[PDB]
């Protein structure tokens, strides 16, 4: 019943459709420049992902815009964090570059980098969070009914509820031995929110100081409403 | 404003 | 089974033990000064609340300190938000003062005040969040295994899991017609985290500018580790 | 440091 109006199969298909094709990673002057180039690249891919999430494209265009402007940073952080469960002390960018812990610290962004590894990557790895679960968490973030200016917040709330009902059913069916798993997935969202806020504070500083190239789409997301 | 985002959302 | 090692009865008792005795509210120069006086008062009460949450007092003293320093702001915001479901355009402080929307806007803190009303108070009111649910959400916030410096993060994670297992059982028993209710409670925690971060940014500014009295316990919570 | 918080947590 859950699955029919918001099927987890379609959310997984959205994840699998937009995955980068990187055969072998290489280490990234400034890793922050590489991270900002990857973020700009992945904003284009994020729009394609969101179109593939059931019912998103049926929202009013102005509400699609508000949800992606509100969510992009958390959506991108969730994706690169999950991609990075494969490495021990680093993150894997969609551009095929790795950023090592040591490189991040050496660039003056060690503290936030460590939060990503400890609160997101390591926790995703420890519970073996799967791509369906990641996709559902991302769809919950996308359908954020608290986003300011939505024409019909109740319809976004209803889409969020359909995702989390579908995710719970999926978790009970696939992981019946882990009754806490659904709650454990949801309880990564406060850490994601906090880390997203701190990453956005960094990006605004990088823009202010002017010593870090910021490409057109990432720049547009940093513009005032 | 949001020129790029509107363009990418339209194109079906 | 859930209930026995972390009984929701004891979490409700902790909430009921620390409730303020205000017969009639009155409107608060500076509402921000009144809010900061109420926050200082309620930090003393917060320590008493936390001692009444099962197993908290059995943690190492240094870990009790880390959890309360990490959580106090979200814990206090959750409490005054739930207390405020009783009024339409304001918040009820533990000191028996009301702060109206209009007073908050007139003091230069309108935007955060509106987030509290829209994302917390109105949502708590809309779902009729009960004191057991509030207490459990607060206990989840208190038992934050991501807090930096914990001697045994795994034991705090285990306490968090016991609270959310007990809360889910409570929700299924009391509200069986609302299968989404447990998820809906958990999905207020990202908004609480964001609003707590913004309120802490304000408090640091009030301290910096020096034009707002900040009493000793609130001042201690603003000190570096 | 955290003088007040330690004092309030001790007192049983
Ligand atoms: C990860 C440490 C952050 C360093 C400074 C803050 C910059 C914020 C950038 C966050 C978005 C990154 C998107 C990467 C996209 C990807 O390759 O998948
Ligand atoms: C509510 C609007 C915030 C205004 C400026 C930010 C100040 C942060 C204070 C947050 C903690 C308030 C605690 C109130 C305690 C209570 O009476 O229950
Ligand atoms: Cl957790
Ligand atoms: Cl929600």
């Amino acid at each position: 019943s859950a699955n029919e109006d918001m099927p987890v199969e379609r959310i997984l298909e959205a994840e699998l459709a937009v995955e980068p094709k990187t055969e072998t990673y290489v280490e990234a002057n400034d890793p922050v420049t590489n991270i900002c180039q990857a973020a700009d690249k992945q904003l284009f891919t994020l729009v394609e992902w969101a179109k593939r999430i059931p019912h998103f494209s049926e929202l009013p265009l102005d509400d699609q815009v508000i949800l992606l402007r509100a969510g992009w940073n958390e959506l991108l952080i969730a994706s690169f964090s999950h991609r990075s469960i494969a490495v021990k002390d680093g993150i894997l960018l969609a551009t095929g570059l790795h950023v090592h812990r040591n490189s991040a610290h050496s660039a003056g962004v060690g503290a936030i980098f460590d939060r990503v590894l400890t609160e997101l990557v390591s926790k995703m790895r420890d519970m073996q969070m799967d791509k369906t679960e990641l996709g559902c968490l991302r769809a919950i973030v996308l359908f954020n009914p608290d986003s300011k200016g939505l024409s019909n917040p109740a319809e976004v709330e209803a889409l969020r509820e359909k995702v989390y009902a579908s995710l719970e059913a999926y978790c009970k069916h696939k992981y019946p031995e882990q009754p806490g798993r659904f709650a454990k997935l949801l309880l990564r969202l406060p850490a994601l929110r906090s880390i997203g806020l701190k990453c956005l504070e960094h990006l605004f500083f990088f823009k202010l100081i002017g010593d870090t190239p910021i490409d057109t789409f990432l720049m547009e997301m940093l513009e005032a409403p | 404003k949001h020129k790029i985002l509107h363009r990418l959302l339209q194109d079906s």
